[PDB]
């Protein structure tokens, strides 16, 4: 219930509006997470007023290179198990629908393979792939304070 | 009774410093009852230490030492010559391991 | 069960219903403090109001109440090993009970060392204070706590200290003694705990004595007169001399 | 055997509890002097024959566990008692009671545990008249038999 | 409030710089601190109001940083990745990228994993004037950017000074001493 | 066990596991040294009794 | 199945319906364990019956976010989880009222003012 | 040795803190077992 | 093995 100042959230993320900052402060995130979530939501065009359900977990309005202002819906997923997948058509979290025939029309599911030549460099938060690993190694690491780290050491002769 | 000698009347609420016992459970502000609190971890450290480490690595040695110290390793004492007799071994099969 | 009429039960029901109805989540307060100077928040919109190194200034190993138990341990182990009292098999094991429970007070003390405040910042808006502490194993804990949660304790910490009139800062502005503050609800690591006592050690730097005193005395500080210092000096997981 | 060892230990405890006479004290002094010299004050690996070395080392190990280690443990218990007293009195950790009181306890308890188990160590040297250690033990045994007006083995 | 204001005249403030210094003094790419003052408060607050605070200079992440000649403060705390310097043969006139983050799989060199971790540690692209064997820093804390200046010894000493590091080193020492004690008592 | 019993539940400092796939440095080599020793032990003992 | 290890160490062959007298003890314990197992089996079936008196729609604990590959997934899960828990904790009184009810439970006093 | 090599050798998972804390406790839990095993070995030899 | 019996 500790709410970051909406003015401060707007200052940290200059392009974010007052309503978005206030609504983010009305969520349960700690102030660091509030500012971080504001940053992510503004940068990726996320819609923060979208309520998470078992159809789509998020909604994000982005204008593509042709300026079409499309929307992208982040679905609800399951870990390798279609049996654990909530195949529903309602904005709810419960698993109310039970299907005797999963592939009703006999259309197979698909796992799309990507051509290596047609791949694109990773840009969906690419800087987080090793993050967790590093942060598991730096939690039990003691760092030498800058007061004790030697500085202005002699330059290497050949560099 | 109001005026009782030897008792300090409670004018105001007392801090948590005066508590004799430390709660291992708490309440969330919305009414949710936390059983697994940060105090519970510190309280569970000794029980887990004794169950997992201390008991499984000292109980059989204590048992064998007491068996030799008190029961003479269960010897049938009516035997003639120690140099010509088999030795009643101390306990060697651990009873605190599953096998 | 309900057909039995108890006036104390009826009073309890009335109290619960009246508290549910009349007492609201949003509470009006008049405890507002306006600092006499311009507050210079950092690049993250929070001004550091207290800093310390509680582990460096505390006795970790040779503390009196616990060295006694840990020095009594070998006596019990020897008494079991040699059995000078000629006890039976169960009594010597009863002697061996003690070494398992003699280091627990030291565990509680070492845990208490992590409730001494290492850093305290005042966020913008003057209604939230960020408290950073560190355990004896290097783990670091951060907790955002509302200013009204703070209740000062006396010097002896036996009784609560009167708000709006209490001198835990000397004339210059530094801590006069190790100040104890009770929090009605502290969210530590995501679990809310009631009536948590934190300590501000005397050998700690109290930057902004007015803001520190207002936060401890549970004031909503008016941070309208502010500036922002664009100093990116700190880093994540920065070494701090414990 | 365990029964033999327990009987020896408890009989020694009873003998120490009842008392030790005067001629018994003289015989005990002779036995303790012989054992001390020929086992503690001598390297048991320097005897000529293998039998002497083996059984002298067995006697020395028995002395180590029954006198040296027991006296160390009891002196350490006394030092722990004094240490707890001093920690409680000074309300802080102290280190002086460990060395000094431990040494005093060892010096107090080593004669006690040596007097208790003098016969045990003396008899363990009975390797035989063919060896130097056995000959010396038999000479001391004959002197003790003269003192106590009995016959031992 | 009133009680605080009574004593507020005599109160003296203290600087907030402790055990960290100034980043702009020991590190380029960091402009010196600037005091930004807020504008006048808005008369009306609208739901679609963006901030009116003065803009702040925005420095993007450099692809790599040059060799700072003995004056290198890490932009973020790196993973130590070893307390011993590598002894690597560097060829004259060949551009080497030194891993600053420390998570590189390709030894001391950058590889590409600094782009896959949240850090401001960018590789130090450097060139040596003469080929030979150099002590490449592997603790990622040396004031010499790619070279070792014996800072790892200070890091090891600081780790030993910490309570948990002291316990860890003494536990390993006692484990080794238990092995040695078993070897010494093997014939009893 | 202590860690997973005290600091891995959601209300007690969970971790954001951001790793897509594991990248290991001689994994099985460390996981097979302890069993192999056992094998050695067992084999030796059997041979003696055989 | 632990007393069966004990009996196997003592030389108990497999398919004999009569055994030396010195085994019965552990065998009894073994049989005891089996009946404990049987009780568990009963509970299994009971829960299935109890699962159809209940008749509730299952909700996945992942909330549709099985993996927190990014911190935005963590934020979405945290927001939805807090909303879900707030909805669950409806009709359950707040901390203050609950503590008031718990502390003032005892209403049986002989003498009043 | 190499901290980075030894911190992700076990299937890219980090258990180094628990490994470090394991040595100190493991340095003492083996003493009763070792001493009673000495007793058992001496009994077997006798 | 080498020092399996430890004594
Ligand atoms: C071999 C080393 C030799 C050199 C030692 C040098 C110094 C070493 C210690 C330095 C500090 C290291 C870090 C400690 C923990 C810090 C973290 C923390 O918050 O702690 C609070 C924390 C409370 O929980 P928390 O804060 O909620 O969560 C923890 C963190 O958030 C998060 O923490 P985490 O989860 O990451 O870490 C968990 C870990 C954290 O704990 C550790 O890592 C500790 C590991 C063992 C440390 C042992 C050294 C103790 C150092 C002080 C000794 C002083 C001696 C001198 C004075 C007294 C004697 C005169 O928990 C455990 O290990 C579980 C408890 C283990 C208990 C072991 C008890 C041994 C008893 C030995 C005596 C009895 C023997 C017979 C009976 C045996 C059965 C009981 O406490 C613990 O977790 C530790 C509990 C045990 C502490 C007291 C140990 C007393 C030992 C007395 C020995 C007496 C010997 C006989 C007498 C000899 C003289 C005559
Ligand atoms: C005051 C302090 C002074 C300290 C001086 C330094 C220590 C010297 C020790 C030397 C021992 C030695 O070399 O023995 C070889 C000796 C080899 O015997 P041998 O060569 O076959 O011939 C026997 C002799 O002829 C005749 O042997 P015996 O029948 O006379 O056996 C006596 C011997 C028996 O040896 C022992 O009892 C050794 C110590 C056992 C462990 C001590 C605690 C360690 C806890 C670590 C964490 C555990 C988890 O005990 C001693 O000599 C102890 C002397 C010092 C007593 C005071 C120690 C206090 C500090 C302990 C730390 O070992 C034994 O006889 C083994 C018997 C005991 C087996 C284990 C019994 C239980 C142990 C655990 C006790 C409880 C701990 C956990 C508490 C909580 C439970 C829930
Ligand atoms: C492969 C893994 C195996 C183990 C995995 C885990 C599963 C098993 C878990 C067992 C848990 C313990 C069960 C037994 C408990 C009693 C111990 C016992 O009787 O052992 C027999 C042993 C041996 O007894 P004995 O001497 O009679 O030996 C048997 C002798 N013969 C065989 C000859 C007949 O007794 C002892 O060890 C007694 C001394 C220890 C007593 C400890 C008491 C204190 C407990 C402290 C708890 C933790 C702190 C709490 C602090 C609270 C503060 C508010
Ligand atoms: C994996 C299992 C770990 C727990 C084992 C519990 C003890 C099982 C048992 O019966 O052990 C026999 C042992 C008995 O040892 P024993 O059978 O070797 O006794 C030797 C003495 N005679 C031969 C004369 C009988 O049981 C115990 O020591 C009980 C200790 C208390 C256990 C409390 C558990 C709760
Ligand atoms: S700079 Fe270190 S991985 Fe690239
Ligand atoms: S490895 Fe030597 S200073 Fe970095």
């Amino acid at each position: 219930y500790c709410q970051m100042d909406p003015e401060e959230i707007m200052r940290r993320v200059p392009g974010i509006t007052r309503k978005e900052a206030e609504f983010i402060t009305k969520l349960g995130l700690s102030p660091q997470e509030q500012v971080d979530f504001a940053y992510i939501a503004y940068n990726i065009g996320l819609d923060i007023f979208y309520f998470t359900n078992q159809m789509f977990v998020a909604r994000q309005v982005v204008t593509n290179s042709k300026g079409e202002k499309v929307e992208v819906l982040w679905n609800a997923q399951c870990y390798e198990d279609i049996a654990q997948l909530n195949v529903g058509f309602a904005p709810v979290l419960e698993s109310v629908d039970y299907h005797w025939e999963i592939f009703l029309w006999a259309d197979p599911p698909i796992k799309p393979n990507n051509d290596f030549d047609l791949n694109v460099p990773c840009t969906w938060f690419e800087y987080e792939q090793e993050w967790w690993m590093e942060s598991c190694i730096q939690e039990d690491q003691f760092n030498l304070p800058e007061d004790e780290r030697p500085y202005n050491t002699p330059r290497n002769p050949h560099c | 009774p109001n005026n009782i000698k030897g008792l300090i009347p409670k004018t105001c609420r007392l801090p948590a410093t005066r508590n004799w016992y430390r709660r291992t459970s708490s309440f969330e502000r919305n009414g949710f009852f936390n059983i697994h609190t940060p105090v519970l971890n510190t309280k569970m450290i000794p029980w887990l230490l004794f169950i997992v480490l201390t008991w499984g690595w000292s109980s059989f040695q204590i048992g064998g030492y007491n068996y030799e110290r008190f029961d003479d390793n269960g010897e049938r004492r009516n035997t003639l010559y120690w140099k010509l007799s088999p030795v009643e071994f101390p306990q060697s099969k651990l009873w605190n391991r599953p096998s | 069960l309900n057909h039995v009429q108890n006036m104390l039960e009826e009073n309890l029901k009335y109290d619960a219903q009246k508290y549910n109805d009349e007492v609201a989540v949003i509470q009006k307060t008049s405890r507002i403090y306006k600092p006499t100077y311009t507050i210079e928040f950092n690049r993250e919109g929070e001004v550091l109001v207290y800093s310390a190194d509680p582990i460096k200034n505390s006795v970790v190993y040779f503390k009196y109440p616990y060295v006694l138990y840990e020095a009594a341990i070998p006596l019990f182990i020897w008494a079991w090993i040699y059995n000078p009292l000629e006890l039976s098999k169960n009594a010597v094991n009863s002697l061996l009970i003690y070494p398992n429970i003699a280091w627990i007070p030291r565990m509680w003390y070492w845990r208490s060392l992590q409730y001494k405040i290492q850093k305290m910042y005042l966020l913008r808006g003057g209604k939230v204070a960020k408290i950073e502490t560190q355990s004896l194993a290097g783990d670091r804990f951060t907790s955002w706590v509302e200013t009204y949660q703070f209740h000062p304790l006396t010097q002896d910490q036996k009784n609560f200290d009167n708000q709006d009139n209490a001198e835990f800062l000397e004339d210059e502005g530094q801590l006069k003694y190790e100040l104890g503050v009770q929090l009605d609800n502290l969210q530590e690591m995501g679990t809310t705990s009631q009536d948590i006592v934190i300590n501000f050690m005397k050998e700690g730097t109290v930057h902004h004595p007015e803001l520190f005193e207002a936060i401890v005395k549970g004031y909503n500080i008016d941070t309208s007169d502010y500036v922002i210092n664009t100093a990116n000096n700190l880093r994540a997981r920065e070494g701090n001399h414990n | 055997s365990c029964t033999t060892r327990r009987f020896i230990d408890e009989k020694e405890k009873l003998e120490y509890s009842r008392g030790y006479n005067q001629q018994e004290l003289e015989a005990s002094k002779l036995r303790k002097d012989f054992v001390k010299k020929y086992i503690v004050d001598f390297d048991t690996t320097l005897y000529k024959t293998q039998v002497e070395r083996d059984w002298a080392y067995i006697a020395k190990r028995e002395y180590r566990y029954e006198v040296q280690l027991k006296s160390i443990g009891y002196g350490g218990a006394l030092a722990n008692a004094v240490l707890l007293w001093r920690i409680y009195a000074n309300k802080k950790m102290v280190f002086w009671p460990i060395p000094i009181v431990g040494a005093l306890g060892y010096l107090y308890f080593q004669p006690v545990f040596f007097q208790k188990s003098n016969k045990r160590f003396f008899d363990m040297c009975n390797v035989g008249e063919e060896y130097y250690l056995g000959r010396e033990r038999n000479k001391i045994l004959r002197e003790c038999n003269k003192i106590l007006n009995v016959e031992d083995f | 409030m009133s009680a605080i204001l009574k004593r507020a005249a005599k109160y003296k403030r203290v600087s907030s710089i402790l055990c960290e210094g100034e980043a702009h003094l020991r590190d380029p790419f960091t402009p010196p601190p600037v005091i930004l003052k807020p504008p006048a408060p808005r008369k009306d607050k609208k739901p679609d109001d963006i901030t009116d605070f003065p803009a702040q200079k925005l420095i993007p992440l450099p692809e790599s940083i040059p060799y700072q000649e003995g004056k290198y403060r890490p932009a973020s705390i790196p993973m130590v990745a070893g307390f011993f310097p590598y002894n690597c043969y560097l060829q004259q006139g060949k551009v080497y990228s030194w891993c600053s983050c420390g998570i590189s799989q390709s030894g001391p060199w950058c590889d590409g994993l600094c782009n896959s971790v949240v850090t401001r540690c960018r590789p130090v692209v450097f060139n040596v004037s003469q080929s030979g064997y150099y002590k490449i820093c592997n603790c990622k804390f040396s004031a010499n950017a790619p070279f070792c200046n014996n800072t790892h010894r200070k890091m090891v000493r600081y780790h030993h000074q910490t309570h948990r590091g002291f316990y860890e080193i003494w536990g390993a020492a006692l484990f080794v001493l238990g092995w040695v004690y078993m070897g010494f008592n093997y014939y009893t | 066990i202590l860690k997973v019993a005290r600091f891995r539940v959601l209300k007690m400092r969970p971790k954001i596991s951001t790793s897509y796939r594991p990248h290991g440095k001689w994994g099985d080599f460390l996981a097979c040294i302890i069993p192999l020793i056992w094998c050695i032990n067992i084999l030796t003992n059997s041979n003696l009794i055989l | 199945f632990v007393p069966l290890f004990y009996l196997g160490f003592s030389g108990m062959p497999r398919r004999i319906h009569d055994y030396p007298v010195v085994f019965m003890g552990w065998h009894s314990m073994s049989t005891t364990g089996h009946f404990i197992t049987l009780v568990g089996i009963i509970f299994f079936f009971l829960m299935m019956f109890d699962s159809h008196i209940e008749r509730r729609a299952s909700t996945s604990t992942t909330l549709g976010l099985p993996r927190w590959y990014k911190r935005i997934s963590y934020y979405i899960f945290k927001i939805r989880y807090l909303q879900h828990t707030k909805s669950k904790m409806n009709g359950i009184p707040g901390s203050t009222v609950r503590l008031m009810l718990i502390n003032r439970h005892f209403v049986e006093y002989e003498v009043y003012e | 040795r190499n901290r980075y090599w030894w911190y992700r050798s076990l299937y890219d998972d980090y258990v180094a803190r628990e490994a470090k804390l394991a040595f100190g406790i493991a340095a003492f839990i083996w003493l009763p077992h070792y001493y009673w095993g000495i007793h058992l070995n001496r009994a077997f030899e006798v | 093995a080498l020092f399996f019996m430890a004594n």
